[PDB]
């Protein structure tokens, strides 16, 4: 009702690529958001051939996005859910996700944009709208569960958001989402007790933003290269952990490895990242931070 | 908005 946009406003234009449950579009929305005539939007869709668990899973994830206002997660701004298909409109994001950014920034890349890799002070903010995005997400009693720099996504300004909810649960009543068996799973990002015991908290979340760090000061190499995904699984349940990537920042070192601590009580909190690096951010952080913001309470 | 499809892999958890 209140995100139910009509579909003659929704023009798309060009596949940005394939999302969790279908085609991800370019396209136009003609008066989604107050003050502009036409906005370039993101439109997420599900495939003609998506099973009935894909299906219900992408109207979920568009249904928990509509209590989402963080400016470090990406917005939903819409729905077409009146005669078919269902479209679920969103934030476009100019630079697209985190993991083809990083991956643009290599010396050798072919798309290199004539721009060095991320220096330290722009890896810290990375960091730190990524961890303010988690704790906006934690506080509203989701975990994330599959955080890493393909579900990051980049602006137009180079803000990172929170991006991607396609396996986003709902912690409200127990703090933890637990699920064991098989399954086509993120295991080079996920933390011990996670492979191990199915469970996963904010503290698992935190295990995969130590990765995204490893990520962001490795340019999105491949985390444990030259191990078989069953390798990783007995790998990391035995205690195993990343390597630092070559020149490294040690401030960025530090923090990934609280990050891997065996003990996931002993990692630390979304909250404690963006305070660690509260004072060496842009001018405009606390403005739009959630974590200098009155809701953090 | 690019899929890593070699991010995935098919294994038992829990």
């Amino acid at each position: 009702d209140e995100w139910e946009v009509s579909r003659e406003k929704i023009t798309l234009l060009r596949e940005l690529g394939q999302g969790s449950f279908g085609m991800v579009y370019e396209g136009n929305a003609r008066d989604i958001i107050k003050g502009e005539a036409e906005t370039r939007v993101a439109v997420k869709t599900v495939n003609e051939s998506a099973s009935l668990r894909e299906r219900i899973e992408f109207l979920n994830e568009a249904s928990v996005m509509k209590g989402f206002t963080c400016h470090h997660v990406v917005r939903l701004l819409g729905v077409v859910s009146k005669g078919q298909p269902t479209l679920v409109v969103m934030e476009l994001m100019a630079h697209g996700d985190l993991k083809s950014y990083l991956r643009s920034l290599r010396p050798e890349a072919e798309n290199n944009p004539g721009r060095p890799p991320p220096t330290l002070q722009e890896m810290i903010q990375m960091a730190a709208e990524i961890a303010d995005g988690m704790a906006y997400l934690n506080a509203k009693k989701f975990v994330h569960r599959d955080l890493a720099a393909r579900n990051c996504m980049v602006a137009h300004d180079f803000t990172v958001k929170i991006g991607d909810f396609g396996m986003t649960r709902d912690i409200y009543e127990t703090d933890y989402y637990r699920k064991g068996g098989k399954g086509l799973l993120p295991v080079r990002w996920m933390a011990p007790e996670s492979l191990k015991d199915g469970v996963f908290t904010t503290s698992s979340d935190m295990w995969s933003f130590g990765v995204v760090l490893w990520e962001i000061t490795s340019l999105a190499e491949q985390p444990y290269q030259g191990l078989s995904n069953e390798q990783v699984l007995k790998f990391v349940m035995d205690g195993g952990y990343l390597d630092q990537p070559d020149n490294c920042p040690e401030r960025v070192t530090d923090l990934m490895r609280m990050c891997w601590q065996f003990n996931p009580n002993m990692r630390p909190t979304f909250l404690e990242i963006v305070n660690l690096l509260k004072d060496d951010l842009h001018p405009s952080f606390p403005e739009v931070s959630f974590f200098h913001s009155e809701e953090n309470k | 908005y690019n899929p890593y499809p070699e991010d995935y892999g098919d294994i038992e958890i829990g």
